[PDB]
């Protein structure tokens, strides 16, 4: 259960930071409201998933599955390339998530 | 680009109900600001703002017969030049 | 100068996250207001570093210092609530982080 | 050692009741108190509204005169203490 909401908040923020890059200075009303709704949800999702998983533990897993889903979504259907040594760094984060997971 | 098409729908000697094309969903801004002052300039102009989802706005408290200049600004100049018109009540 | 605002924004987020553990689901005033204030600072500081420092190194430092500062702050104010196989899992998450950003 | 405390009716009125309570110390302050008011008889539900946790007062309108009402102030959760409830005849 706890690692389900943590990922839901990870998905929430990643959608928040992307909708922010789409909208201008919180001017585009639709993706601006999208960012506010996403951050509020992720704020209340991270708030509720912290009483079970330690603070440092959830910070890591987030920093992980975040950039994972960020660069995954980046190569997903936006841009590509970047400094891509390989997906070997993506497979690293997954491992740490696992050996900290249930 | 936005806003586009600023015209006066209904017109009372002391009021002008105006409207504009707010764009389209993914080009909706968060707010427009509307400026109405006398066409001459003996005094400053009057100004207010409207949320970005609304496409119409009412301008009350005008003087009859006077020609006015109404302007609707985007949140920033990045969405295109602000659209302005004139109306004689 | 422009490298300092990162660590301050790191630490501000570090402080805000630890303050969120005190908000009680955002149902306790003073910690709830504090977390909102803390994140407004790190935002404004991070926005002041994106103008100079690239996004890759600015954030790789954030992940590392943060995962160290908040995890060490969760040992004095608390300790551990449900420790599991490895602490190094977080360091190797941080490792894979530093090699999809820097590399 | 619970919150809130000291729920009293400042001003009254046939159709309105001004009430207040002891929010506690600065660490005992919550973000939203939800307050409930209904008829003492109990042939109806109970009206409810929230109010920011930085305000210790709350105004209630739309009441029927002469009737005795019961007013209860809650906390965001039940962790802060038993909610405080009182009575008043307008
Ligand atoms: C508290 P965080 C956040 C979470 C969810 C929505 C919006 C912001 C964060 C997310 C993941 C990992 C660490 C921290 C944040 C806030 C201000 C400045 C930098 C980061």
């Amino acid at each position: 259960n706890p690692y389900i909401y943590l990922g839901g908040a990870i998905l929430a923020e990643v959608i928040g930071t992307t909708l922010m890059k789409f909208s201008n200075g919180f001017t585009r009303l639709i993706p601006s409201m999208g960012t506010i709704i996403c951050y509020c949800a992720s704020f209340w999702l991270l708030a509720q998933t912290l009483a079970y998983i330690p603070t440092g533990i959830a910070y890591a897993i987030w920093s992980g599955v975040g950039i994972v889903l960020i660069s995954l979504l980046s190569w997903g259907f936006f841009g590509q390339r970047l400094d891509l040594p390989a997906i070997i760094g993506m497979m690293l984060i997954c491992a740490g998530v696992l050996i900290i997971n249930l | 680009s936005v806003p586009t098409k600023l015209e006066v729908v209904a017109a009372t000697p002391t009021s002008l109900l105006i409207s504009w094309d707010a764009g389209h969903w993914w080009e909706w801004v968060t707010y427009y600001r509307i400026t109405y002052g006398e066409t001459g300039g003996n005094s400053p102009v009057q100004e207010f703002t409207v949320p970005g989802y609304s496409s119409t706005a009412t301008i009350s408290g005008l003087k009859p017969g006077v020609d006015y200049t109404i302007t609707v600004y985007a949140p920033t100049s990045d969405y295109g030049s602000p659209i302005s018109i004139n109306y004689r009540t």
